[PDB]
RNA sequence: UGUACAACGGGGUAUUGUAAGCAGUAGAGUAGCGUUACGCUGCUGAGAUUAAGCCUUUGUUGUCUGAUUUGU
RNA sequence: GCAGUCAAGCGGCGACAUUGCUAUCAUACCGAAGCAGAAUUCGGUAAGCGUCUACUGAUGAAUGUUACCGCAAUAGUAAUUGAACUUAGUACGAGAGGAACAGUUCAUUCGGAUAAUUGGUUUUUGCGGCUGUCUGAUCAGGCAUUGCCGCGAAGCUACCAUCCGCUGGAUUAUGGCUGAACGCCUCUAAGUCAGAAUCCAUGCUAGAACGCGGUGAU
RNA sequence: AGCGAAACCACAGCCAAGGGAACGGGCUUGGCAGAAUCAGCGG
């Protein structure tokens, strides 16, 4: 199984949920929830709304692009399998998540500046 | 030398299999006869592993490559990417192609020295083929055919192309591709020769329904003897 | 349509009565013929198809899976049966002198107003030095050829808002009925683990009263080939962590089950849907036969279970994933 | 149809066909009626019964007629061939008689239906139906001889080795039991012998063979010495697009001496010369040399056991009919001996192993040790492939600890820097 | 739409001879698995799979 | 008269798409004589929905006998 | 129907044959065809499935009382067709051609249910904006016995979504053994093997509301 | 909540067969099945 990304919410989506549409252009389009699919059918861009991940992360309301968010990305070439190398993924992903946990809070606090 | 077989009694060998000089790709299922046919002549000197591509049985049309490397379609799941590297030795490169149409058996058809690509193929993989495959790349719609890869098969011994190829074109391809070709038909006169045949420098596989003259012509052009 | 389920008359009791049972086992020891539980709900399962000759061999397959709550069954008595021209007859019955409150309450409808002075004359007699009690066991052993064991659900462990339990008579097939009665007595007041009754890939069948469409439904039903995917334990953390994904989580959907409490006890996953609905008792049996076929011989390859919330839509599987992706909010730091 | 017939429906004898039609009309149609029922209902009942019987008879007759091929319009060669196997005039007369009987049955059924539409009494309708059925049976019953002849013709024609005249064919002619009987068997698969009696080959055997990747076939003449068999053989040799060959024997086979054989051979002069004749022979020299007067022929002495001579003659006949950069290979693959199914020590294919153990496709696919992995100690995998809502495949890379080391200190850098003010 | 074994839905008159060959050499369109896989002959005559 | 019935608050849960207010002076605005009819910023994935048939319960608190017939 | 070699009886008629036009369509244990093989039709068997009375949902005291559990006489009863893998490119067959039993893989058909996703489903009377109504007005959308744009779980709910849908005997026709009758013969009259999709057993449904049994309470 | 009719009523209903013009509903041979009591297939 492979987790894909929705073009509307720009977030991962599990299989067997929402609705999936494939255009004649020979590529797949996914939607986490039926509301996203309906909005995409109406051509309503969410990237200008305060709630969507794309707007929040880029503007400052949420964590922006950072070195931590540079590993969960698809790759074009395969990797040689190794049982020992599997353990590295478990530790590496956990450490990356722990590192990121200390950056989202910092970004939110920076956004909160001036609330005093 | 040449072998006649079928997958599910279907003559579309080129759709359910993709045989190369360094690896063998065939469909999957309980019917091991198709895999056994390749295993017999090929034996064990080269890896013979049946695997799925994008979950479909059209692995033959879905994948393409040569001795230097292997190419797989865009829809190839990341799970199959691990299998691709595990089965093939590290000496053979593996690269995924982001084609417009998810079928390498239609966009790319090549051999150990020359490759034919769709006119609208991505420039990235088009240039990378010169290293992954080590072959020359030419955008050429044979006789105007949009599906270049599904109507021809190529190898260092030559190949069989759709009947629309003129004899003069076949003779010129002896120098344009460094290997002469022959115009013929497979699957009892089917114009789509590449769909029903898979053949390499030392082994040829064709549909059972293929007529004897077609098999003899295929053997002669590939100079097996 | 089908006249076998007509008239459309409601069943007599919510609990589904079990009619048939296997015949006998000449060599194997005493074993439980059936198991019972409660329907926790339904979710989704994805695995890899190892079934031979399949068109989707080694390809992902998705199908609905029901989750059944199966708390450790406890034995509280044994019933002896004797063959008669009129059929099986329960000539004698015996208890264990330590019936739980869950069972004693079932013997009342106004437990609050009841004096609760039940199982006293017999329990006091049972408290004697065996001699009197052993006579019934000897009589059962002398004549009886089929023995049934009374069992009830540990409702206290389940999150249901019910204290009264239910008594179900479960048959045994082990030979030398003396061994059967000896085993039953040795297990009085004891519990039996779920794994000891059923195992993975077993082609068990279940019977339960269907949902009442309201007089449509509410009748007893049966369906064979209710294959169990994976048996889980409440104490064994990471039950929802499949063999492949092994994600640290539990099968309980986020925010609990729809109109049902969170699952925190032993549970079993069964392929496909099942009769009844949430908050309904169900029974499990081995279909009385063996479905010899490659469908049964295959093995489970579970990869992921749908554990998203059922209130509205769902974007996350576990709370640990939500906070990372969603980040903080007004109600947080 | 083509020049081959094996789908002709069986010709039911008049009695058998009549019984079948009677059973069909009795069973399918209703059989319970009373005088107290509606008069219109009884009229409809009788009309339906009569119409069903007539339609069944007509359909059976049409099906019988359509199955048989039209001898006249099939082909002149096949027409002449059938003219000797069966009496062509009798065949046409029988077909015409059957067609006329079918037309008469149709007319009778239509007339009875028209008359029955205005019946006045139930017994009148019953009598009309009885008369119609009796007339149909009587007309059908008289077809016993033509129906028997049609059945015999169908049986005889259902197995003939007929072939298209345009196909390359070889014709062998000669006296009975000359020795050419073994010729066809050697050239093509057939069951014939050189038993020392004249007509060891009564039928016109046909057999296929291949040469120079081109299809060919040969035909053996039953015997030529008017004779019915001789006429039938001639009416196929003359019209077939084939090469006619002659055979001879000295004193043992064929009975007749060389002079008689030469005299018989000269009798086929008017028409045999146009088919590139050749002669094989199983004071006498002059008689044999007399064949040279033909515009072109080849004569060679041989024997029934001279298989190489037969092969050379076949090759010569086929020739006469016809006249009218360097690759790169993984040498390791080709070094291994080619597959030898008969060798018990060969590299048994997965098919054989599965059949021995896994049986048919019921076996399950496995990839144990299939991967070209370095260490076999860990040839078993349970891939996580998903963790914390993220795909493990995006993190599985060789020794990512080196990259993680550069990010480890970023936590301390952020903590002491104080982004949280 | 229709359910796929992969775990996600999918959605977007012609006749052929008994061999499934269409009257064209440059067929194009939404040739899903229902035709790209069911009809291997058509899949070779069709470029845009899925 | 007890890991007992219960009521809110809170959390879990997703949903809508960013509430009323300070007040745009973040910003060109321009009819005058920079002004003023008027020209998405901090709370704010915000407010609310968030079971009269979604889950809980770190739980304090409000509660706990009104009638009945039958018995080898 | 007309005339007749027509002739068992028989008061001059007369069933018998011949001479002139005019309770299955597939689902097959079984046999025949000039059935090499597939296919085919015929006699074969079965209607199994294909092609004011009546309750369809219901209530009430019973057999010391109460509560639990259990047996079953009874009535009903259900799965199913096609396509591929395979023995298969085979037995066979002059060549082209193209079977099956044993095990698997898919969908329509009929039935029992589940909501894992989606929707025809919305009174969360739920939400951001919005119109008539027009709000002292920036507050406020104060109103459409039921509002619009964008959404919505749940109740509902269907391949418009999902899972599932039996294993042993007795027999009809039929193929044999022994064995006569009728010193022979034979399948049958004594018995018996194989064998029906038929019948009964297996299972499921409800359970005599006066069919029954066991247990805690006085 | 309370008031309050009418049509119709020799008496009226568990079925299969015989019952002559067949009307079977009260004659004969057999099989059914609960005092009391909601609600109806599109009869
Ligand atoms: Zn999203």
């Amino acid at each position: 199984m492979r987790i894909y990304q929705c073009h509307f919410c720009s977030s991962p989506c599990y299989p067997g949920h929402g609705i999936m549409f494939v255009r004649n252009d020979a590529k797949e389009f996914r939607f986490c929830r039926s509301k996203c699919h309906k909005a995409f059918k109406q051509r309503r861009n969410p990237r200008k709304l305060k709630w969507t991940k794309a707007f929040r992360k880029a503007a400052g309301k949420e964590l922006a692009v950072d070195s931590t968010l540079t590993f969960a990305q698809r790759r074009n070439v395969p990797v040689r399998y190794n049982r020992e190398l599997v353990a590295t993924t478990l530790k590496a992903m956990a450490r990356i998540e722990e590192i990121r946990q200390k950056r989202e809070r910092a970004f939110y606090k920076n956004r909160m500046r001036g609330n005093k | 030398m040449a072998t006649r077989t079928q997958f599910e009694n279907s003559n579309e060998i080129g759709v359910f299999s993709k045989l190369t000089n360094t690896y063998c790709l065939v469909a999957v299922g309980g019917s091991e006869n198709f895999y056994s046919a390749f295993e017999a002549e090929l034996g064990d000197a080269i890896p013979i592993v049946h695997t799925t591509i994008a979950g479909t049985r059209i692995i033959g049309r879905m994948t393409a490559g040569n001795r230097r490397g292997l190419l797989v379609p865009t829809q190839t799941t990341d799970q199959e990417l691990q299998h691709l590297r595990n089965s093939l030795p590290d000496s053979v490169k593996i690269q995924r192609v982001e084609e417009r149409l998810s079928a390498l058996g239609n966009v790319i058809c090549c051999n150990d020295y020359v490759a034919l690509v769709h006119p609208d193929i991505d420039r990235e993989t088009e240039e990378l083929i010169s290293d992954v495959l080590g072959v020359e790349v030419f955008r050429q719609t044979i006789s105007g055919n949009i599906l270049v890869g599904s109507y021809c098969s190529l190898s260092n011994q030559g190949g069989l192309v759709h009947p629309q190829t003129s004899v003069q074109d076949q003779e010129e391809l002896s120098s344009l591709l460094q290997v002469p070709l022959v115009a013929g038909t497979v699957n009892r006169g089917s114009s789509v020769v590449g769909a029903g045949m898979v053949v390499n420098d030392y082994l040829a596989v064709t549909g059972l329904d293929t007529t004897a003259p077609e098999l003899s012509v295929i053997e002669s052009i590939f100079r097996l003897q | 349509g089908h006249l076998g389920f007509l008239p459309r008359k409601r069943a007599a009791s919510i609990r589904a009565r079990v009619k048939a049972f296997p015949k006998d086992d000449r060599s194997k020891p005493v074993a439980l013929t059936s198991f019972l539980g409660y329907k926790a709900g339904m979710t989704t399962i994805v695995r890899d198809l190892d079934r031979p000759g399949s068109k989707f061999h080694k390809r992902e397959v998705v199908e609905a899976v029901t989750v059944v709550d199966t708390p450790p069954v406890v034995v509280v008595g044994v019933v002896g049966y004797v063959e008669t021209p009129r059929g099986l007859r329960s000539l004698t019955t015996v208890w264990a002198e330590h019936l739980s409150d869950e069972v004693k309450r079932r013997f009342y409808k106004n437990w609050y107003k009841s004096k609760k002075k039940a199982f006293t004359k017999y329990s006091a007699k049972y408290a004697q030095d065996g001699a009197g009690i052993e006579r019934e066991l000897a009589r059962i052993k002398k004549y009886a050829s089929v023995v049934r064991v009374l069992v009830h659900t540990q409702i206290r462990k389940t999150p249901l808002a019910q204290k009264k339990a239910h008594l179900a008579e479960i048959q045994l097939n082990g030979g030398s009925i003396s061994e059967k009665v000896d085993w039953a007595r040795e297990h009085f007041e004891k519990t039996v683990a779920v794994d000891s009754v059923f195992e993975q890939n077993e082609m068990i069948d279940a019977i339960a009263v269907t949902k009442g469409h309201g007089q449509r439904g509410y009748h007893s039903r049966t369906s064979i080939n209710h294959k169990i995917y994976r048996v889980g334990k409440g104490d064994d953390e990471a039950n929802g962590a499949t063999s492949f994904d092994r994600t640290k989580k539990t099968i309980t959907p986020m925010g609990g089950f729809v109109h049902y409490g969170e699952i925190k006890n032993d549970f079993i996953m069964v392929k496909g849907c099942i009769p009844g609905n949430r908050k309904r008792i169900v029974t499990l049996r081995k279909s009385l036969y063996t479905n010899t076929s490659r469908k049964a011989l295959e093995e489970v390859s579970l990869k992921w279970i749908d554990t998203a919330s059922k209130f509205g839509k769902g974007r996350f599987q576990t709370p640990a994933e939500k906070h990372a992706f969603m980040g903080t909010l007004k109600k947080d730091l | 149809m083509q020049l081959s017939w094996k789908d002709i429906p069986t010709v039911a004898p008049a009695n058998d066909l009549l019984d079948i039609v009677l059973n069909r009309t009795q069973r399918k149609t209703p059989t319970v009626i009373r005088p107290g029922f509606k008069i219109t209902r009884i009229r409809a009942f009788y009309m339906r019964k009569v119409k069903y019987t007539g339609e069944g008879f007509v359909e059976k007759f049409e099906d019988i007629l359509k199955g048989f091929p039209n001898i006249n319009d099939v082909h002149p060669f096949h027409r002449d061939l059938m003219d000797t196997l069966y009496e062509k005039n009798h065949y046409k007369i029988s077909l015409a008689a059957i067609s006329r009987a079918k037309s008469l049955v149709e007319q009778v059924a239509r007339d009875y239906v028209r008359l029955l539409k205005f019946g006045q009494s139930l017994f009148q309708c019953k009598q009309l139906k009885r008369a119609a059925l009796g007339r149909m049976a009587t007309i059908v019953k008289k077809l016993r001889d033509p129906l028997a002849y049609l059945e015999q013709v169908r049986q005889h024609i259902g197995r003939l080795p007929s072939i298209d005249p345009n196909t390359r064919t070889l014709l062998i002619c000669g006296y009975p039991n000359v020795g050419k009987s073994s010729f066809l068997r050697c050239i093509t698969k057939s069951d014939v012998d050189v038993q020392p009696y004249a007509f060891t080959t009564k039928s016109l055997y046909v057999g296929h063979f291949d040469y120079k990747y081109l299809r060919f076939q040969a035909i053996d003449t039953p015997g030529i010495l008017m004779n019915n068999i001789e006429m039938q053989s001639i009416y196929a040799i003359a019209h077939l697009r084939s090469c006619v060959l002659y055979f001879m024997d000295l004193s043992e086979q064929c009975g007749f001496t060389i002079e008689a054989q030469v005299k018989l051979f000269h009798s086929i002069k008017p028409l045999f010369a146009n088919k590139s004749v050749m002669v094989v022979i199983n004071e006498r020299a002059q008689l044999l040399e007399s064949v040279k007067e033909v515009p072109g022929v080849e004569i060679m002495t041989s024997s029934c056991q001279l298989e190489e001579n037969v092969m050379e003659v076949r090759n010569k006949a086929c020739e006469k009919l016809l006249a009218s950069r360097t690759p790169f290979i993984p040498e390791s693959v080709k070094n291994l001996k080619k597959y030898d199914p008969e060798d018990p020590n060969r590299r048994k294919l997965a098919r054989d192993i599965e059949a021995e153990n896994g049986g048919a496709g019921v076996f399950n696919v496995n990839l144990k040790d299939k991967y070209l992995l370095e260490d076999d100690e860990w040839k078993n995998d349970i891939m996580p492939e998903i963790l914390d809502g993220k795909n493990v495949y995006d993190f599985l890379d060789p020794e990512i600890a080196a990259k993680l080391q550069a990010l480890e200190e970023e936590e301390e850098k952020l903590e002491n820097e104080g982004f949280y003010n | 739409s229709w359910r796929r074994r992969d775990g996600v839905f999918l959605y977007f008159g012609v006749i052929a001879n008994p061999k499934g060959e269409m009257k064209g050499s440059a067929i194009t369109g939404p040739v899903g698995k229902e035709c790209a896989d069911l009809w291997p002959r058509v899949a070779s005559n069709s470029g845009v799979v899925v």
